[PDB]
DNA sequence: AGGTAGTCACAGCTGATTGCGCT
DNA sequence: GCGCAATCAGCTGTGACTACCT
């Protein structure tokens, strides 16, 4: 059901590599990017499905 | 020699760092070469090192090569002399050659041309310039069985004697242990005994400069020597073989792996050699286009080495084939030559030059060393990074995206250990969702997708769930051919599934996306071949593995060949927009239902 | 024999040593050999040009619904047409583009022949969602193009581009008579098909002097359009071709001055949307009409309004910069400081201009020959 | 033999539903040690649970 | 193609048994055999299936959707005049021949020499321009060998 | 106290049998 | 009744898991 969908999503999308990555992001830069060069390099090195 | 930090330090061994850093090279005492790519003399140093040593890794900045006895044999086979190579290595050292390499190089290069093997009148002979070496090897027990009947003196002219044809592999293995390696030189310019054919490639099939270098190294002083050329599948590999066959100008025999590769080679010959169909023959027990009296013959393995009863027509064809010399016997997918029955194939036919072609020279069981004497030395090793920098090879963006194990599956994975856990991490629901998301995304962006998946039992429910074409493998010949033929030129269908069938050199069309799930354990050859099916960021391929399982270790240990080739595997841990759309196994009910059907094997 | 069956090339034989350390100097030459990899020409092809009145004919039949090019032929065709219009107006200052759409055995002039780039792009974007019906009629589109281009001056190069998707055309009359009429009228017709070669298109292109091509894929489509972008070569001196055109100054209006008169743009008055009531814009030198875009021909007095920098951007082709004489540093007896960058001259070669006899380093010589296109010394 | 083997296991593997035994510890009466300590022993696997009860 | 049947059809002693296959820079022909249609039913022209509606519909669909990919003329051959006329009558009865009509013109070869000549002339003139046409004939007819379809024709 | 021939999975090949089609 | 294509038996390659002697 609707509750089962939410439970499965919570179990899957955040099982191992989110319980620390999300916490680090909450304790991260937060503000704007360092330079525009970093953003361009990140966009170049990111996959097409990660830029949408 | 010292182990202060566990690292072999050679600071005192090679202090010749005169002035000052202009030589982009480092030598090792035991043996190793480190080359700096960011040098103005990079191309010349690379050309010098290729002709003398084989690479061990080619990253973007600091290449590493290895010095081996066979590499030095190949170097001295070309017009390069001992003095030239020694003085040029000393020229670009920046540290001074240690006094363990010069002695090693001298010892390797001294005994190169002392012993030669020749074929004449369907007879194998071993000829030596120095008569003493014959008496040196006379006391060897293994050699004495080759002569029959004992070959009392075989007085000719230069001392030579006959050897047993079927025991040539044994003497080839023994000679290198005796520090007298054999050389396979075919001086096809002047034979006057062998009936050369009128093959001549059309003057319209241009070849790239690296193919020019490989062919030029093949024919160094007007003669052809047996060797191995390693080129990517997407790059021009059949063209090199066709050009070599045309240059040899003799009766050619081509050996493939599958029953469809022979058609591929026939098409390549008809495209780039201008040969009449009467001379071209294929001997694979399908049409039998009169192989008797032919110029070029194409066949496959597992047919020339049958240990069982053979067909009547095939028996006569083999009897005819084993009664004449062959020019430039070409082997395809040479990596799987060192087998129980494939090794004897070279001993069942007689040929002057044996040219092996492959894309993935890596193999387990450390049997590649045997290939050094089975055929010859590793002649050319193409640099994949610079090959894709020129734009002629698609720059594939490698990805290693893993998925967590679902709770309903990890308990069973840790519960069972007797080979029953393969299906558990093979059919991971999270991996299934990731694969489905990738399929949908790359279909929305209109990219051809090839999904490799071993363990076809899992592939059944993996493919029928999405209702997409798949190749079980033991289906038929027409169905696979028609599926692969309509895969390319059809906008409606642009994704196919292959189960260990595409792990060889086939005619698969151009694709941009490859997704491999649950392949073999540590088959670097298989992963390299699968990667080769994509290149021909134009393209990119993904590998899906399950965390906290043996598949992680398998993926880690199978990608080392590609990182040696220069590729980098980016790790993807989150998929953007995974929850944006609906995917299969959304709820836990079907996930836990999957356990029963995945444990329903019970192969006991 | 074969080239590769002879002697193996030893490329490493180039480097040599005489003092046990001279190799560095050799690689320095390699560094000097690294530069000057260009021909000192950004284009290197046609050094002149000629005005073009190009017509683009777009098929609107059911064949445009085919999904050979994602999503369909019409969408990719219109996207590449927008790109082609942008590039064509970028590389041609005083050219004109008209658009005709063929549909249901009829031809409709989607956009009049003009030099405005924005109008054509908007028309194409509107036409993206058109309905594909009927079959194309090359005869009607060619007749309309010939009728419009018949009265154009002879010095202008009259060109018609046809994007023929469907393989069949309905001709109300004989088309070869129309082809002969076009040949007598000196009209260049080029066709870029999508499915396969058609005999009538090949005959038309061959007889009218144009080029006929067939699309292999989207990349080949873009390459063909880019090839069509380049203007045709022109004679050294053909006729008395001159055209009266103005140069409107971009005068903005500020409330600080008392001469700030708000005015509606003449071009914006013709649109369905509310015309922009801006402070100011481009004023016609003849009738003081207000416009917001350039180059736009004036609707009132008929004068053409062209931006001077666009015309001046191609003047360097008329007066190419002569190559400087390469002189070794030792053989030059003079100052060792570059005239352009004031840097010390340490390279093995120093370039001296033939007019002002000034010294320029490798970097300054490359910069002058590639971008500046004028010798700084000769300017003074 | 093959065509009967391929179907003999179809009904064999369709009967069992639960493979893992229920591990729910059904502790019996609590045993009282010193310092108000209480121990519970599982009647299924012999698991011992010692706790302090307020 | 069969060099073993002519020496035995008529008294002959061949000493050649030679065949030649032309080659060019590219494959100039793409022969292919189309079996079952989109309904997975064979389109064989068997005598027991000459009047079958399914094979007639499949032939009509093949001729229709084929006529939109190959331009400027298609030459189609039928087994016999009777079968050809029955098939075109069946296509006329259905609303399928009209779809072929708007793509290419339909021309029918008959036994009349003058009619055949004028039909060939109008087919040639229709293929000269972009209208395109279909020439329907029989394999065993005087038009089969009397003319050669040079490039851009058929 | 530490290592290799059987065994299993999944593919390939060729050598016969073996039911299916008939203007 | 004959002929072509589908089918299986037997052997082999590749990679990995497992039970007794220096
Ligand atoms: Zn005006
Ligand atoms: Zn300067
Ligand atoms: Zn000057």
């Amino acid at each position: 059901g609707t509750s089962s969908q939410a439970e499965a999503a919570r179990i899957l999308a955040a099982s191992w590599p989110q319980n620390r990555e999300d916490e680090e992001k909450q304790k991260l830069k937060g503000g704007p990017k360092k330079t525009k060069r970093e953003k361009k390099a990140a966009a170049s090195h990111l996959f097409p499905f990660e830029k949408l | 020699k010292v182990d202060e930090y566990g690292a072999k330090d050679y600071r005192l061994q090679m202090p010749l760092k005169d002035d000052h850093t202009s030589r982009p090279l480092w030598v090792a005492p035991d043996g190793h070469i480190f080359l700096e790519a960011f040098s103005p003399v990079y191309k010349y140093a690379q050309d010098f090192l290729v002709a003398i040593a084989e690479p061990v890794c080619r990253p973007t900045h600091v290449h590493e090569y290895k010095l081996t006895a066979y590499s030095l044999y190949a170097a001295v086979s070309v017009g390069l002399q001992t003095s030239d190579i020694t003085e040029y290595l000393r020229k670009l050292s920046k540290t001074g050659v240690p006094d363990g390499i010069m002695q090693f190089i001298k010892l390797c290069t001294v005994s190169y041309g002392k012993v030669k093997l020749v074929l004449k009148h369907n007879r194998y002979f071993v000829e030596s310039c120095h008569p003493d070496v014959i008496q040196h090897l006379l006391q060897d027990p293994v050699i004495r069985e080759c002569r029959l009947r004992n070959s009392e003196g075989e007085a000719t002219e230069t001392v030579s004697f006959e050897v047993k044809q079927e025991m040539i592999e044994e003497l080839q293995k023994r000679c290198i242990h005796l520090e007298y390696p054999l050389l396979a030189e075919y001086d096809f310019r002047n034979d006057s005994v062998n009936p050369d054919i009128n093959i001549d490639l059309k003057p319209t099939a241009v070849l790239r400069p690296y193919q020019e270098k490989s062919l030029r190294k093949m024919f160094g002083n007007g003669r052809a020597r047996s060797g191995v050329i390693v080129l990517p599948c997407g790059a021009g590999k059949s063209l090199v073989g066709v050009t070599a066959a045309c240059t040899v100008r003799k009766r050619c025999l081509v050996l493939g792996n599958s029953a469809v590769s022979v058609e591929q080679w026939k098409a390549q010959f008809k495209m780039w050699s201008t040969i009449d169909d009467s001379q071209i023959c294929r001997f694979t027990s399908d049409a039998k286009d009169k192989p008797i009296g032919c110029s070029v013959a194409i066949s496959t393995y597992s047919m020339l080495g049958h240990t069982t009863k053979r067909s009547w027509e095939a028996e006569r064809v083999m009897e005819w084939l084993k009664t004449q010399e062959w020019g430039l016997m070409i082997l395809d997918e040479v990596h799987t030559i060192p087998a129980k029955m494939f090794r004897r194939v070279l001993t069942i036919v007689q040929a002057h030059c044996k040219l092996g072609l492959t894309a993935t020279l890596v193999r387990e069981d450390d049997k590649i060393v045997d290939l050094n004497f089975l055929i010859g030395p590793k002649l050319y090793e193409a640099n994949w990074m610079e090959l894709q920098n020129n734009g002629y090879i698609a720059k594939v963006q490698c990805a290693e995206v893993w998925c967590p194990m679902s709770p309903e599956f990890y308990r069973e994975y840790v519960a069972i250990k007797t080979k029953k856990r393969i299906l558990l991490y093979t059919m991971n629901p999270n991996k299934f969702r990731a694969c489905q998301f990738l399929i949908k995304f790359h279909e929305r962006r209109n990219d051809k997708i090839i999904v490799f998946a071993d363990n076809v039992f899992a592939l059944k429910e993996y493919a029928i769930r999405l209702n997409k074409p798949y190749i079980y493998g033991p289906t038929s010949q027409g169905e696979r051919m028609q599926i692969l033929q309509n895969f390319k030129h059809n906008p409606k269908i642009n994704t196919i599934f292959i189960s260990k069938v595409g792990d060889t050199s086939f005619d698969l069309p151009e694709a941009n996306v490859l997704i491999q799930i649950s392949s073999h354990g540590g088959s670097r050859r298989q992963e390299a071949q699968r990667l080769g099916r994509v290149l021909r960021y134009n393209a990119f391929f993904y590998s899906l593995v399950s965390q906290d399982t043996q598949e992680m270790a398998y993926s880690t240990k199978r990608q080392r060949f590609l990182v040696d080739q220069g590729y980098s595997f980016k790790v993807i841990t989150k998929l953007a927009g995974m929850e944006e759309e609906d995917l299969a196994f959304s709820t836990k009910e079907e996930q836990q239902q999957l356990l029963q059907k995945v444990l329903a094997a019970t192969d006991l | 024999t074969k080239r590769w069956e002879g002697g193996y090339e030893r490329t490493w034989e180039i480097l040599k040593e005489d003092e046990s350390g001279s190799l560095k100097a050799t690689i320095e030459d390699i560094l000097f050999k690294a530069k000057r990899k260009r021909v000192f020409e950004h284009h290197g092809q046609v050094r002149l040009g000629m005005m073009r009145h190009l017509y683009v004919v777009v098929d609107g039949s059911r064949t445009m619904e085919d999904q050979d090019l994602k999503p369909n032929r019409l969408t990719c065709t219109l996207k590449l047409l927008e790109y082609f219009v942008e590039e064509y107006f970028d590389q041609n200052p005083i050219s004109q583009i008209g658009i005709i759409v063929t549909k249901s055995k009829r031809a409709e002039k989607l956009t009049e022949l003009s030099g405005n780039p924005r109008k054509h792009i908007t028309s194409l974007k509107k036409a993206v969602d058109m309905t594909c019906h009927g079959e194309p009629s090359l005869y009607n589109s060619l007749s309309i193009a010939m009728q419009t281009l018949k009265h154009m001056p002879g010095h202008t190069s009259r060109e018609v581009l046809i994007i023929f998707s469907s393989l069949t055309t309905c001709d109300p009359s004989n088309i070869y008579d129309l082809i002969k009429t076009l040949k007598a009228a000196k009209i260049r017709v080029s066709v870029i098909g999508l499915s396969a070669e058609v005999r009538v298109c090949t005959v038309l292109a061959r007889e009218t002097g144009g080029t006929y091509h067939v699309i292999l894929d989207e990349s080949h489509y873009k390459e063909l359009l880019t090839h069509h972008v380049s203007p045709p070569p022109a004679s050294s001196s053909s006729e008395c071709s001159l055209i009266r055109m103005g140069f409107p100054q971009h005068t903005i209006a500020s409330l600080s001055d008392q001469d700030a008169k708000p005015s509606f743009s003449m071009a914006h008055l013709d649109g369905n949307t509310e015309p922009g009531l801006t402070l100011g814009g481009y004023f016609c030198p003849q009738c003081r009409a207000k416009y917001c875009e350039l180059p736009v021909e004036c609707k009132i007095c008929g004068l053409t309004l062209v931006s001077a920098p666009h015309l001046a951007r191609s003047y360097h082709h008329l007066f190419p910069l002569d190559a400087f004489q390469e002189i070794p540093l030792e053989e030059y007896n003079g100052e060792r400081f570059c005239y352009g960058c004031q840097g010390e001259l340490k390279d093995q070669h120093v370039y001296v201009c033939a007019v002002c006899q000034n010294v320029f380093c490798v970097d300054c010589d490359v910069f002058v020959h590639d971008s500046l296109h004028c010798c700084p010394g000769c300017i003074h | 033999d093959k065509k009967v083997k391929e179907l003999r296991r179809a009904v064999r593997s369709s009967v069992w539903k639960r493979e893992t035994i229920v591990h729910q510890h059904e502790y019996g009466p609590e045993e009282n040690l010193e310092d108000d300590m209480y121990r519970k022993t599982c009647t299924m696997c012999g698991h011992e649970l010692t706790y302090e009860k307020m | 193609s069969p060099l073993d049947i002519y020496p035995k059809i008529l008294d002959f002693h061949p000493v050649t048994m030679a065949t030649f296959t032309m080659t060019l820079a590219r494959v100039c022909l793409c022969p292919m055999i189309i079996g079952r249609g989109n309904d997975q039913v064979a389109i064989s022209s068997k005598f027991e299936t000459r009047e079958d509606i399914a094979v007639i519909r499949n032939y009509g669909n093949l001729l229709l959707e084929m006529s939109a990919v190959v331009p400027d003329g298609i030459v189609a051959f039928f087994t016999s005049y009777q079968y050809m006329e029955s098939t075109v009558a069946s296509w006329y009865e259905q609303g399928i021949l009209e779809n072929i009509q708007r793509n290419k013109l339909l021309f029918i070869e008959t036994q009349d020499g003058a009619e055949t000549s004028v039909a060939l002339e109008k087919y040639q003139e229709a293929c000269e321009n972009g209208r395109g046409a279909i020439l329907l004939s029989v394999a065993r007819g005087k038009v089969s060998e009397g003319i050669d379809f040079v490039h851009h024709y058929g």
